[PDB]
């Protein structure tokens, strides 16, 4: 089975360097394009960086842009990246995420364990709710906006929904706004008018609690929404 | 005017397009030969030296051959011929001892091979399988029995040189194609030595073509 | 020898025979009516305008 | 008056008299280019004299003298005596020329591209070879014109000009050079030419022949200017006024670089070949050996007398031949060279595309 | 004993072509002499998909009327967007000598056969990101000459036996052998409902099946030459054939009998592919000359050409939604018109 294992992390001193490396196993690793993205203690996902199936293009986050290096090696299956003159506010737990780009694809499908560093001694999406309560069998619906309309002109729009159970990686649910992803209960749905978009669970089983994020995939950098947490 | 995921799908269809042109580097390498040849072991014994197609895939003196064998097709040739267009050549083989004839539906399929449309310019790499088997019924009874018309002693070599020219002269284009024959019963690496020296003629002919020199 | 393929194919031919089949005319006008009738949304017969058009 | 030849007026004798005073008497200084400097004076008689001691008496005159825009021994000499009759001839020659060579490297460009879609490493060759001659026939409407008439485009279009001869003169001569060895390699290596002759390796080794002709080139454009030259204008290497040295420099390179190690590899190819064809005489391939051999007269008969009269004339401009006859035959010999080498663009779509068998059958198609 | 076998099997030939005489009380260049001529049909190469590097034997379509599919000899089945001329994949086939090629309805899995006589499925949708081959179904004899999906699970065959076969791809046996043919069966068109599929065979005829009881319905006979090719009118009522002699035929289920015959004196070549419009007004065919003609299918008259190919048009594709037609060729490059 697909398999995605981070190390590297660990406590350094601010101004201090250290890579951090991503083992994966159980498929192509070479086809899959790859992203890393921070998630900075009880703060939302936020995209770091991107490279290329092959290495071709390479994009980085304006506040990691010169500092962290992102670079992978085929042969033995793994992601690099390197980080350099790590400030305060790195400090986050990284994840590996890959990511497939072809028509009818569904890039982000699946998400690393991800590895927790502690460094110690562009269009905006927008969620308004959060810690939202809800008792399991009725449906709820999350809200996601957008400043840019990400509807595109070839008729695919580009919003991204994923879940974060507590203590466990994202998971996809949705890939451009309507695609269920693979292996995803269809109770999951999304919907929304090309600037503000919607996500609807039919019924609440206690295993999908957790914290829902929106992401932007129309031009990089890629951004999350500050995650609508759902609890029992 | 190229959304993002949209870039990424150029850039792996141009990561499949270089990834098509190693692969048709790597094929225009091989040497295509199509096996063909009456009789049920007259091919195996020279399949030995190297349902559907079986293809032996073989380097010799650093030139990788690709020969596939075709019979396990009981259908009709013509609607599958053709799919042997670029071959670079055709093996035929052929069993001296036929000629009790089966040695004449031979000939019939060495002229619709040699004669057909597709195969204008491709060599025939002919072997004559059973050269010693082929003597032991020369000297046990005549050739007369094949050819009416042989007019020729009872001789090994001039039954061989007599059955060697009926074979050729069924070549109606003497000015595009060349057969080049050979008396397989060797047993050694003469075999692959000889395909190895038609493949070169071949292959030169092919590059003065594209060349523009012939 | 021959006589298991000869069954079969009389049978064959027999149950042929067999069925219930219908004029020429009336075939060919109900072709023609689904060739007539599904021609607005057939984009091969009206050259479509390249407003709608995904090939450009 | 052409690429290789400027019209110079030149001194090849002295008069030792030193006090011929009284004339209108005005004074030249000798063309850049020519290599024994001099003086010339101008006397109201008609008769123009030398004063190859440019030196001496002759400075002291200099500045008892005036120069002109437009008993005494010996008159300054003409570079060129070719008269309105040869220059017509010369003229209608590059104008015929241009126009077939022109349509036939068009030809050849067309049919390759659209109807081969370039899927052999010869065709590659082919293909990069016909652009270089359409390059160089560039130059022939300003040739006709500057031979006619003087050079009126200005020191950019001088400069342009210079660069398409010379660019279309380099790559032509790599290019056939790099089929001469893919018909070596393709023909007596042809197991080991499988792995090595892909249209990868053809464009990588044509991008290398069009970066060396550019490093050929540079130097050659940088000199060339535009001069008014004893009243004419003249498109040549009059950078610095060094004419001579450059045209030293432009003769050997061309020398050199063009023929010697050009043409080393040209007939090391097609000998081995011949020796090829030779051996399999068993399979009689004699239109093979026609084909190589035209091949190789062809491009010796256009280019070997050119690149010789070249090196003739940098004999002469080295001063180890001198006099006007000399360099009157020359300056004639290279006009003449030069017409036989520009048969060059017409003829390699000849004797490449035309005579191939792969070839006819597509130009009959259309 | 096998004269008189010979003897009522005639007597029976004699009966069954008396009443489809008798049924033949008109044809199409009757009724259809009416319509309003289609008009020149003047298509345009919009777009050029390469890549292949050797002949191309089949395309198919996907449902989406985006995606298709294309087999070439190289040993390569290359997935493609129509839209972008994007390659969404290149699957490396075992066997280069393919021949045919499917991609199912649902999109999930392609097909492939040829002289291997195993019909690969190739599953484009994995975990693992790459396509893998999920079953090869053996069991012919004969090269695989066509071959269409009716479900994610069960698969059609032609081969190059007197055969054609159901296969369960989960399982892998043949569910089901249809062996009326005498010669080799080089085409098939599944109906669109997929209860039954034609199959156009080398003994000139060309042959209904009923999926489910694996027996014949009906033969259609008049071609001079081996069927090529065949395909349903849209209606899955009726389907034409083309074979080496040049002509097309059209036939129809529920009157058994030939239609149209699409022929003209200066086509002297055969038909490799045939297809028809999304209405069923046109029919496209693809020749040895280098050449797609597109009759009025009602008329018989030749509506147009797509005469931009350099070799033989091996094979045709119309989509779903009818936008656009591919046509595949032996020049390596796959066209799409509109
Ligand atoms: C010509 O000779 C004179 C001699 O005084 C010299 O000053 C001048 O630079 C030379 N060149 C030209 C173009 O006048």
């Amino acid at each position: 089975d697909v398999q995605l294992v981070e190390s590297g992390g660990g406590l350094v001193q601010p101004g201090g360097s250290r890579k951090l490396s991503c083992s994966a196993s159980g498929f192509a690793f070479s086809s899959f394009g790859m992203h890393w993205v921070r998630q900075a203690p009880e703060k939302g996902l936020e995209w770091v960086a991107y490279i290329s199936s092959g290495s071709g293009t390479i994009y980085y986050a304006d506040t990691v842009k010169g500092r962290f290096t992102i670079s992978r090696d085929d042969p033995k299956n793994t992601l690099f990246l390197q980080m350099t003159s790590l400030r305060s506010e790195d400090t986050a737990m990284y994840y590996c995420v890959r990511s497939i780009y072809y028509y009818g694809s569904s890039p982000f499908d699946f998400w690393g364990q991800g590895t927790t560093l502690t460094v110690s001694s562009d269009i905006v999406m927008t969620q308004a709710t959060s810690s939202v309560p809800v008792t399991p069998g009725e449906s709820v619906s999350i809200s996601c906006r957008s400043s840019k309309s990400l509807l595109h002109s070839n008729g695919n729009t580009y919003l991204y929904w994923f879940l974060q159970r507590p203590g466990q990686s994202p998971q996809l649910l949705i890939y451009r706004m309507s695609n269920l992803a693979s292996g995803v209960p269809d109770r999951f749905s999304g919907s929304g008018s090309g600037t503000a978009f919607t996500l609807t669970i039919s019924r609440l089983e206690a295993e999908d609690v957790g914290v829902y994020y929106c992401m932007q995939h129309l031009e990089y950098p890629l951004t999350f929404g500050a995650g609508t947490k759902l609890e029992l | 005017t190229l959304s993002a995921e949209d870039k990424a799908a150029v850039e792996r269809s141009k990561m499949i397009d270089r990834n098509l042109r190693e692969d048709g580097e790597k094929a225009a390498r091989e040497v295509k030969l199509l096996l063909l040849g009456a009789g049920e072991s007259g091919k195996s014994t020279i399949v030995k030296q190297m349902t559907g197609i079986v293809e032996t895939h073989f380097t010799f003196k650093d030139l990788h051959f690709k020969m596939f064998d075709v019979g396990g097709q009981r259908s009709e040739r013509k609607k599958w011929i053709h799919c042997f267009e670029g071959v670079t050549a055709i093996i035929f083989c052929v069993a001296l001892s036929d000629y009790d004839n089966r040695m004449h539906e031979s000939m019939k399929l060495f002229d619709s091979i040699c004669n057909n449309k597709w195969f204008t310019d491709t060599s025939i790499i002919l072997f004559l399988n059973k050269k010693d088997l082929f003597e032991e019924k020369i000297k046990k009874s005549p050739l007369t029995i094949c050819y009416p018309e042989y007019a020729g002693s009872n001789t090994y070599e001039e039954a061989a040189a007599y059955i060697q020219c009926q074979f050729e002269d069924l070549n109606k284009r003497k000015d595009t194609k060349e057969i080049y024959t050979h008396f397989t019963c060797a047993t050694d690496t003469k075999n692959v030595q000889f395909v190895f020296d038609a493949v070169t003629d071949v292959i030169i002919k092919n590059n003065l073509k594209d060349c523009g020199l012939f | 020898a021959s006589i298991a393929q000869a069954r079969k194919l009389v049978e064959q031919l027999k149950m042929e025979a067999n069925i219930d089949r219908i004029k020429v005319s009336k075939a060919a006008a109900d072709l023609m009516a689904y060739c007539e009738a599904h021609a607005k949304e057939d984009p091969l017969l009206t050259p479509v305008p390249a407003s709608e058009n995904p090939f450009r | 008056k052409s690429m290789q030849v400027p019209f110079s007026r030149c001194c090849f004798s002295f008069c030792e008299q030193e006090i011929p005073l009284r004339a209108i008497l005005c004074y030249r200084n000798t063309s850049s280019i020519c290599s024994n400097e001099g003086l010339i004076f101008k006397l109201k008689r008609g008769k123009e004299a030398c004063a190859l001691d440019t030196v001496g008496w002759v400075q002291r005159h200099r500045k008892m003298l005036r120069h002109c825009p437009s008993d005494i021994c010996s008159s300054p000499c003409d570079a060129e005596l070719i008269q309105t009759n040869g220059k017509l001839l010369l003229a209608v020659f590059y104008c015929l020329l241009f126009v077939f060579s022109l349509l036939g490297n068009s030809l050849v460009i067309l049919v390759l591209v659209v109807c081969k879609k370039l899927r052999s490493i010869t065709d590659v060759y082919l293909l990069n070879l016909a652009l270089s001659d359409l390059l160089f026939v560039f130059s022939f409407p300003f040739q006709t014109y500057y031979l006619l008439d003087q050079w009126v485009f200005g020191t950019v279009m001088c400069k342009v000009v210079s660069g398409f001869y010379y660019i279309g003169f380099y790559s032509s001569m790599f290019f056939i050079t790099l089929m001469s060895v893919d018909r070596y390699l393709a023909v007596v290596h042809a197991v080991y030419a499988l792995k090595v002759r892909t249209i990868r390796m053809g464009t990588t080794l044509c991008l290398a022949v069009w970066l060396t002709a550019i490093m050929a080139t540079i130097p050659l454009l940088v000199f060339y200017q535009v001069a008014s030259e004893d009243g004419v204008l003249q498109c040549y290497s009059f950078y610095n006024q060094q004419t001579l040295k450059w045209k030293i420099f432009t003769n050997f390179k061309m020398n050199i670089l063009g023929l010697l190690i050009p043409f080393t590899i040209f007939m090391f190819c097609y000998i081995k070949i011949l020796h090829q064809l030779k051996r399999c005489q068993n399979h009689n391939k004699t239109k093979a050996i026609r084909l190589v051999l035209i091949v190789v007269i062809a491009s010796l008969l256009f280019w070997v007398p050119f690149n010789v009269v070249l090196f003739l004339t940098s004999l002469h401009s080295m001063h180890i031949l001198d006099g006007c006859s000399i360099s009157q035959q020359l300056t004639y010999a290279t006009h003449v060279t030069e017409i036989i080498s520009f048969t060059h663009c017409c003829v390699n779509p000849v004797i490449y595309a035309f005579v191939g068998e792969k070839f006819k059958k597509h130009l009959s198609e259309i | 004993e096998l004269d008189q076998l010979r003897q009522e099997a005639e007597q029976l030939k004699n009966q069954i072509r008396d009443a489809r005489k008798a049924c033949a009380d008109a044809t199409l260049s009757q009724i259809t002499n009416n319509i309003d001529p289609v008009g020149r049909i003047q298509m345009r190469t919009r777009r050029t998909l390469r890549g292949h590097l050797a002949k191309i034997y089949a395309m198919h379509w996907g449902t989406d009327s985006r995606l298709l599919v294309s087999a070439s000899q190289d040993g390569k089945l290359i997935i493609w967007d129509s839209y972008t001329t994007n390659k969404v994949h290149a699957i490396p086939l075992r066997s280069s000598w393919v021949m045919t090629c499917a991609y199912a309805p649902s999109g999930n899995y392609v097909a492939c056969g040829g002289l291997d006589n195993i019909c690969s499925i190739y599953n484009l949708k994995t975990r693992e990101g790459n396509v893998r081959v999920s079953r090869e179904l053996a069991g012919h004899t004969g090269y695989l000459s066509c071959c269409r999906f009716l479900d994610d699970n069960q698969i059609v065959t032609s081969s190059g036996d007197t055969t054609c076969a159901l296969w369960d791809i989960e399982t892998g046996q043949q569910t089901t052998t249809f062996t009326g043919h005498t010669g080799d069966v080089m085409s098939l068109s599944l109906a669109p409902d997929t209860r039954l599929f034609v199959s156009g065979a080398c003994d000139a005829s060309a042959k209904l099946w009923d999926v489910r009881e694996g027996m014949c319905r009906q033969t259609f006979t008049g071609h001079e030459s081996d069927i090529n090719a065949i395909c349903f009118f849209p209606n899955g009522n009726a389907f034409a054939t083309g074979s080496d002699d040049a002509t097309c035929r059209l036939f129809d289920l529920r009157a058994d009998q030939e239609l149209m015959t699409y022929s003209h004196d200066n086509i002297i070549c055969g038909i490799t592919s045939v297809s028809f419009s999304k209405s069923g007004r046109l029919l496209l065919a693809g020749y040895d000359d280098f050449n797609c003609n597109v009759w009025d299918a009602l008329k018989a008259d030749r509506a147009g050409v797509l005469a931009g190919h350099d070799n033989r048009v091996s094979c045709l594709g119309v989509t779903d939604d009818g936008m656009a037609v591919a046509t595949g060729s032996w020049d390596s490059f796959l066209k799409i018109w509109n």
